[PDB]
């Protein structure tokens, strides 16, 4: 893996386009998130 | 080290979960390509996951980031899609689950779109789809995405489209 920026401990990848997207985030070590829920799932057909 | 432990729908946990899972589908710019198409979930099961050794390895590293950034670790829940999630249950997040071509560099990836993780789970841009029916956007096939607290602490925000 990368570095974070130097002074930094992560990145937001903050959207400047699609209006309704929320953000994405990138962490540089394994160590900085936890797997907290499983969720099984189907995509449902729309109607 | 891991156990998984099955909510009930009528569990208020079991419910909000739910709840950010299907609050959080948006449409996506791809119409559907990599991760199909579909407004809303048939949520089959939530478990929680629990692993003592993970977990400590996470909140000591919360600790060290919050002491470097005025106490606040910039916690977050997020979700992350990926084949590889049956592995990361039992042995965490490492190098193996990067996105060595990602945007913001070879790191792992989180999202506040449930739909946007979706995206990932048979693959980058989706692969090609459920093992069974080589389908992207298979209605019948089961799914897994994680939902995952994540430290963020000094975010580099970088502006994108
Ligand atoms: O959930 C994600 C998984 C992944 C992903 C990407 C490559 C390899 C991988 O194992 C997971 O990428 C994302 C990018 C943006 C937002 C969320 C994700
Ligand atoms: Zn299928």
């Amino acid at each position: 893996m990368a570095h974070s920026p130097p002074g930094h401990h992560s990145v937001t990848g903050r959207p400047s386009v699609n209006g309704l997207a929320l953000a994405e985030y990138v962490i540089y070590r394994g160590e900085q998130a936890y797997p907290e829920y499983l969720i099984t799932y189907q995509i449902m057909r729309p109607e | 080290g891991t156990i998984l432990i099955d909510l009930s729908p009528d569990d208020k946990e079991f419910q909000s979960v739910e709840e950010e899972m299907q609050s959080t589908v948006r449409e996506h710019r791809d119409g559907g390509h990599a991760g199909g198409i579909f407004n809303r979930y048939n949520i089959l099961k939530i478990q929680k996951v629990c692993n003592k050794k993970l977990w400590e390895r996470y909140t000591h590293r919360r600790k060290e980031v919050s002491e470097e950034n005025h106490n606040h670790a910039n916690e977050r829940m997020l979700f992350h899609g990926s084949p590889f999630v049956n592995a990361i249950i039992h042995k965490g997040f490492d190098e193996r689950h990067a996105y060595i071509g990602g945007m913001f560099g070879a790191g792992i990836y989180f999202a506040e779109n449930s739909s946007k993780s979706n995206q990932y789970v048979y693959g980058i841009g989706g692969g090609t789809g459920c093992p069974v029916h080589k389908d992207r956007s298979c209605y019948i096939c089961h799914r897994q995405l994680l939902f995952c607290r994540v430290t963020l602490g000094k975010s580099f925000l970088q502006f994108s489209a």
